[PDB]
Parts: structure tokens; C-alpha cells; sequence
């Protein structure tokens, strides 16, 4: 879900 | 600029210590109105959400290493058990302005350049394009992200992979024999029964499940109330619909079941509790969407995988949980060994919590009260799911360590399968490259799924001045934050190295500082110098060493682990009180004290030393865990009367018991008043039991049985006054002297 928080 | 100034003091001249400082706000955050787009108090982050150990950040590494002051962040995303209380401003339009490179969020510290067409990121100075959407009767400057440091957003579709989950609860209950006789089962059932409407159900979707466990795992199928018991046993310990049901759609049935349970295992003679297998059962029961497995027990795991003796299967369980967003809560209640040191790892690494009830026994009407209250408040607590928290730092700042309950392996990202409301956290910050600007910043972000089927993002942006002046670094140090930092370092040193190492570490934190201030800052005699804003640090670290979590001497394994678990997750305000107690002088209480202003007025606190305990006075101690009502042995029959009804002080209630209501005694009402005020908190579930202790008189009579029971109280209560010499540990006065001796030549 870091993928989502970073929105990179 | 208005940089906070150094206020030199002599610690040796402040005894007893000015304990009123424990309640002062940290040093100011010196930021002029220009650095802020919309200058207001709300423009910079409040200390209630985030507190830096340093509010005047060293402008480079060499200066930070020289200060010997740690750089950390006490972070507390939520402020109350229920979200409807004092929430931050909420954004709904869906516009989320974020820097293309660092990915930080739009905040009060960005700068609009070139006709406000593009914004310069305050974290990485990149030039970003201002969405034209940022100007749709209000302007861009009426938007929370630009007005507030602490605000929230309604996350767009691209911040969710799957649809927000329903709050799901699985109660893994111990129906073994130890649980029947202690009454833990009854108390647990009754409490669920009395609070099925206290459980959060903001979207009518909350789902519940129930597992009773002894040597086998007992399930239950629950029909919709509309279509009007089924117990499914499973002894194969090597081994959905209607198991995890809608609290609303099956309310009566859930109630009907809960009422029967106690009858079922009523004559249970089995002493087994297959926690491990039960956990896996619960796991498969909710792994689909994720949720909370809440365990209640008073019997050490003794069957199946995970059994313990007077492990590491759990540590693997937590890793699996991180995969399916599951959190584990533990309520351990019994007179027998429960190995909290080991079970606490379940909660610890899943973002949950562990609560231990030493000596629990339904035979004591007061035991039930504590467990029941805390349990109820616990299940009434709001929480998030699929949450992840990250702290970004401006150029030069790096988050290195992360403390508190949650899952974190090799990232700067902390995962909360569910994020509770009652805990606190801490991030260690490093300064790598030298900072060029006169300000550095830290932005905490929380990508969460609330228990209302909503996806949100909570942001906390903090701005701090930079400085090359050591003096300035010190003048802006947050003693309570710093104390917190070392508290965590201590829990790590212990839970990983050794208790003694911990003490050694705690005492050094104080030495390094006292030594550093001395040599790096510049008439008198021989004082112990330090600035006013750090004037409580030595006392706290010293006091910390006497805490049940770090004490030298004997401390039962469970109590020690419990103490350590609590200290590491408690909110700053409650951590300081757990280390240093609020003590109240009641017999000479002010007339307002004890009565409202429905909030009661409390007396001013007195230092934590028995030097103030006159032998004819009344004192009340609050250490955050319990309350101690100490009545001097030489109490005048009049006082003894106003409080317990009798004039005979040797007739007083002893031990864990409440104060009786003495009608036509305003004083008895004021005491009982203060007690209940100390019990009301909307940010923690803690229910503080009362222990009534009788001091010693000059003419103390014969009661050999009690003598034993009572010596234990006077001892326990005595050990709370952390300023006194206790056993092989020196007084605070001496502690200070010893330090002067060490930082000298
Ligand atoms: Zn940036």
C-alpha cells in the first residue's frame, strides 16, 4: 500500500 | 528573529523540583508569518499531533552530534477514542496537490512563484505546476491544505486497490476451566452483552464473529434475525458464511448466543487452550477482508502449535497477518503465569494492543469493574484498516528508526492493519547533508480506510527553524519529547539487550546532556547547570529507572513485560504521568478542589516524595495505572470520619476497594469527586483501581495477618514516590549530586 501512498 | 532564548538555571537550587513544568507546553516554534501562506495558529502543526525533540533544528550533522540531544518525532495521528471529537478539517473535492518528485502534499509552507502559476516545494525545492483546479466564491487560499498544518482528505479512487472494508471483529474467547472459575468468561460475555451497541457501526456494515476455545475450537453459525443455536466443534487442531455475521442483521441472534455460551462450558473441566490453532482458525475466518482478532484469556497456551512453558510461531503469525490486514488484541487475565513478554508480540507487530490483569478473580467485585470497563471502552474505540503511515522530511532530513506497535521491516513505511486511537509513536530523524535553508520540514501522511467505508488521507505538516547556534538548539529542546525518545530507546535496549544496559542507557542520556551543556556553554560556586526548558529531564530519566519496567531487583516476568509494553505505546501525556505521578494533598485541599467549576477541580500536585506525607494527612496518588489513597496513621477521628464513616482509623477499608458514600459529608463527596474525575478520559480505556493504604501510627495495635497484607501496600505505594531513596536506588537529590560528580575534573 506504499505504492498507493507514494503515488509514484 | 524571535529565536527562543537560553534561560540558565542551577538544578541544585530547584529542590524539590518544580513539577508544574510537566504541564507546560514545549518551546515555541519560531516561524514568521511570511513562511506561512495563511498565518494562523492552525498554520503550523500542534504538539498534540506532533512534537519534535528539537524545535530549532541543527543546521548540520556535526552540530547535532555535538548537542547530544536526540532528533525524534512523537507522532499521534488521533487524539480521542471517538472520531467525532475535535476532528481535523476535512477536504472532499478530491483535489490532491502533490509534488511530482518527493510526493509530499500541498501545505502551509509551499511558495507560489510566477504569478501563483507554479509552486516551489518546501521539501525538495522542485518547481511544480499549480492545477488550474486550484482556483474554483472562494480562492485557493481558503483551502485547508493551505490554511492548516493538520488536515484530512477524501481519497480519490486511485488511492484504493479494493473497496473499503467493513469493520470486522473476531472474538477469540477462552472457555477453558481457569476461565470459568475466575469468571473471566462471564464478565467477558456480560460486557459484550452490555455494549453490542457501543461497537462502531457507522456504516451498518460491522461484522462480528465468535470463537470459544479450550482443547477444541468452538464455532457458531448465526442466522439473520429475519429468518426465524448451532455450535460446530473441531478437535482436529491440524485443520465462513454465517460465521462472520452482520451485527445489525443478526443482533437478536448474536445476543441469544452470547447468553447461552456461559451455560455451555459451565461444567467444563478441560484445562486446555489451543491459542495457536484458534488463531489460525480466526485467521482463515477473516483473512479475506482483514480485521481484528480480539483474544480474551486467563490460561497460558498449552496445546497445539504455539504452546508455551514457564516462542516464535507468533512472530510468523504476525508476518502472515501483515499480508491480510489483520490486527490482534489481547486481554490476559489470571493469577497464573501468562507470558506477556511473548504474547505481546502478537499485538505489537500487528498494530494492536495487549492488556494484562494480574490477579484477576471474579471473587473481587472490583476486579470485574476494571476489566469490564476497559474491555467495553476498547471495543467502542474507532479504528482504521489497511492503513500505512510515512513521515517525509525536507532535503537533508531522513527518517531512520520507527517505534510503537505496527509492522515495519525494511522501509520508511509503517503498516497498520488497523490503526487504533489510544497509542502514540516515534520516529528518529537523521540529518545527512547540511541544510541550506533557514527552515526544514517534516510531513506525516496516513493513507487509511476509516470504519465508515471511506478512504482518507490525514496530513500533518511541521515547520521548524534551523540554526547553527548550540545555545539555540538547547533553548528549543522539548524535554518531554526527548524523555519519550530515550524511553523508547530504553525499551529497545532492554527487550533486546538487557535491563541493566537499559538503566545504563537512561542514566547516560542525562549525563551526556549535563556534561555537554557544561562544556559547550558559559561567577558562582559549584552549581549543576542546565537551561529551564530541560529542567525536568534529569528527574524524568532518574524517575524512569525506578519504574517497574526498568527497576533493579525482583519483578515478576509478566508485570515487567506489561510495564514495558505500556511505556512503549502510551501517549506522551500519559507516559510522563506513568513515570512521575500526580500526587494530591487532600486533607488541606482548597475549597474549590473537589467541586465543579460537570468537570471537577483538582488540587495542585505536590512532589512525589514521602517528606510531604504528614502523618495526619490524606494523599491520593495517580500513576496512570492505579490510584492510591494513603491516610496518615495519626489521622484525626474527624478526618477519618468524613472519608469512611468511622472514627476508628484501624477500622478503615484496606486494599483494592472503593470509598463508601458518607451522606452529609461534603468532603466525602469531594474525595469521591476527584477520584471519578481522575477516572474520566476520552482518549484511553484505562480504568484505575483504587488501593486504600493505612500509614503507621506511634501506637499501632496487633493484626499479624493484615500486617503482611498491609506491609505490601505501604511498600507498593511507597515505591511510587520516585523522588525518594528506594532500596539500592538513591534519592533524586542524591542522583543530582552524583551527576555533578561525574561531569567534573
Ligand atoms: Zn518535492
Amino acid at each position: 500500500l506504499a505504492s498507493l501512498e507514494s503515488q509514484s | 528573529r524571535p529565536m527562543n532564548q537560553l534561560y540558565p538555571i542551577d538544578l541544585l537550587t530547584e529542590l524539590p523540583p518544580p513539577i508544574t513544568d510537566l504541564t507546560l507546553p514545549p518551546p515555541p516554534l519560531v516561524i514568521p508569518p511570511e513562511r506561512m501562506l495563511v498565518p494562523s495558529e492552525l498554520s503550523n502543526a500542534s504538539p498534540d499531533y506532533i512534537r519534535s525533540t528539537l524545535n530549532a533544528v541543527p543546521k548540520n550533522s556535526s552540530l547535532l552530534k555535538k548537542s547530544k540531544l536526540p532528533f525524534g518525532l512523537v507522532i499521534r495521528p488521533y487524539q480521542h477514542l471517538y472520531d467525532d471529537i475535535d476532528p481535523p478539517p476535512l477536504n472532499e473535492d478530491g483535489l490532491i496537490v502533490r509534488c511530482r518528485r518527493c510526493r509530499s502534499y500541498m501545505n502551509p509552507f509551499v511558495t507560489f512563484i510566477e504569478q501563483g502559476r507554479r509552486w516551489r516545494c518546501n521539501f525538495c525545492r522542485l518547481a511544480n505546476d499549480v492545477p488550474m483546479q486550484m482556483d474554483q466564491p472562494k480562492s485557493r487560499y481558503d483551502r485547508n491544505e493551505i490554511k492548516c498544518a493538520v488536515m484530512e482528505y477524501m481519497a480519490p479512487k486511485e488511492y484504493t486497490l479494493r473497496q473499503p472494508p467493513p469493520a470486522t471483529y473476531c472474538f477469540l474467547i477462552d472457555v477453558s476451566q481457569s476461565s470459568i472459575k475466575s469468571g473471566l468468561l462471564a464478565t467477558t460475555i456480560n460486557t459484550l452483552l452490555q455494549n453490542l451497541d457501543s461497537i462502531p457501526n457507522h456504516d451498518e456494515r460491522t461484522r462480528i464473529s465468535i470463537l470459544c476455545v479450550d482443547n477444541a475450537i468452538h464455532y457458531f453459525k448465526i442466522p439473520l434475525d429475519s429468518e426465524n443455536i448451532n455450535m460446530m466443534d473441531i478437535a482436529d487442531l491440524e485443520e465462513p458464511n454465517s460465521m462472520v455475521v452482520s451485527l445489525k442483521a443478526c443482533r437478536q441472534n448474536i445476543e441469544t448466543l452470547l447468553t447461552k455460551i456461559p451455560q455451555i462450558f459451565q461444567s467444563n473441566l478441560i484445562t486446555n487452550f489451543a491459542l495457536g490453532p484458534a488463531l489460525k482458525s480466526a485467521y482463515h475466518l477473516i483473512g479475506g477482508v482483514g480485521g481484528k482478532i480480539i483474544v480474551v484469556s486467563g490460561t497460558l497456551p498449552n496445546l497445539g502449535i504455539g504452546k508455551l512453558q514457564r516462542d516464535s510461531f507468533y512472530k510468523n503469525f504476525t508476518i502472515d497477518c501483515s499480508k491480510v490486514q489483520i490486527t490482534v488484541d489481547l486481554f490476559l487475565a489470571s493469577e497464573d503465569y501468562m507470558d506477556v513478554a511473548s504474547l505481546s508480540n502478537l499485538s505489537r507487530f500487528t498494530a494492536g494492543q495487549t492488556h494484562f490483569y494480574p490477579g484477576f478473580s471474579g471473587k473481587n467485585p472490583n476486579d470485574i469493574v476494571k476489566f469490564s470497563t476497559e474491555f467495553a471502552k476498547h471495543i467502542s474505540m474507532d479504528f482504521c484498516m489497511e492503513t500505512v503511515m510515512r513521515a517525509r522530511g525536507s532535503t537533508g532530513l531522513r527518517m531512520s528508526r520507527f517505534y510503537g506497535h505496527f509492522f515495519n521491516r525494511s522501509s520508511d513505511l509503517c503498516a497498520f492493519s488497523t490503526m487504533p486511537r489510544d497509542q502514540s509513536y516515534l520516529f528518529e530523524v537523521n540529518v545527512d547533508e547540511s541544510i541550506m535553508a533557514d527552515y526544514c520540514y517534516v510531513q506525516v501522511a496516513v493513507l487509511l480506510s476509516l470504519n465508515n467505508s471511506q478512504r482518507r488521507i490525514r496530513i500533518i505538516t511541521l515547520a521548524m527553524p534551523t540554526t547553527e547556534s548550540l545555545a539555540e538548539v538547547y533553548a528549543s529542546a522539548d524535554q518531554l519529547a526527548i524523555a519519550s525518545f530515550y524511553n523508547s530507546k530504553a525499551v529497545e535496549k532492554a527487550l533486546n539487550s538487557s535491563l541493566d544496559d537499559a538503566r545504563v542507557l537512561i542514566n547516560k542520556s542525562v549525563q551526556d546532556i549535563l556534561a555537554t551543556y557544561k562544556k559547550e556553554i558559559v561567577a558562582g560556586g559549584a552549581p549543576l547547570r542546565l537551561c529551564a526548558n530541560l529542567r525536568m529531564f534529569p528527574l524524568l530519566m532518574h524517575s524512569l529507572t525506578k519504574h517497574m519496567a526498568f527497576r533493579s531487583g525482583i519483578v515478576p516476568s509478566d508485570h515487567r513485560a506489561s510495564a514495558l509494553n505500556n511505556l512503549e505505546s502510551l501517549p506522551l501525556k500519559y507516559l510522563i504521568k506513568n513515570i512521575y505521578p500526580d500526587v494530591y494533598s487532600l486533607h488541606d485541599m482548597a475549597d474549590e478542589a473537589g467541586l465543579p467549576v460537570g468537570t471537577i477541580v483538582l488540587p495542585q500536585p505536590i512532589n512525589a516524595t514521602s517528606s510531604l506525607f504528614e502523618r495526619y494527612g490524606l494523599y491520593l496518588i495517580d500513576n496512570g495505572n492505579e490510584l492510591f489513597l494513603w491516610m496518615g496513621g495519626d489521622a484525626v477521628p474527624a478526618l477519618v470520619f468524613d472519608v469512611f464513616g468511622t472514627q476508628d482509623i484501624f477500622d478503615i477499608p484496606i486494599g483494592k476497594q472503593e470509598i463508601p458514600v458518607v451522606e452529609n459529608s461534603e468532603f466525602n463527596q469531594r474525595v469521591r469527586n476527584i477520584i471519578n474525575q481522575l477516572r474520566n478520559h476520552d482518549d484511553v480505556i484505562t480504568y484505575q483501581s483504587l488501593y486504600i493504604v493505612r500509614g503507621a501510627s506511634l501506637s499501632e495495635p496487633v493484626n499479624h495477618a493484615s500486617a503482611r497484607e498491609v506491609a505490601t501496600l505501604r511498600l507498593w505505594a511507597s515505591s511510587t514516590l520516585v523522588e525518594d531513596k528506594i532500596l539500592n536506588n538513591e534519592s533524586y537529590r542524591e542522583f543530582l549530586q552524583i551527576m555533578k560528580a561525574r561531569i567534573s575534573k
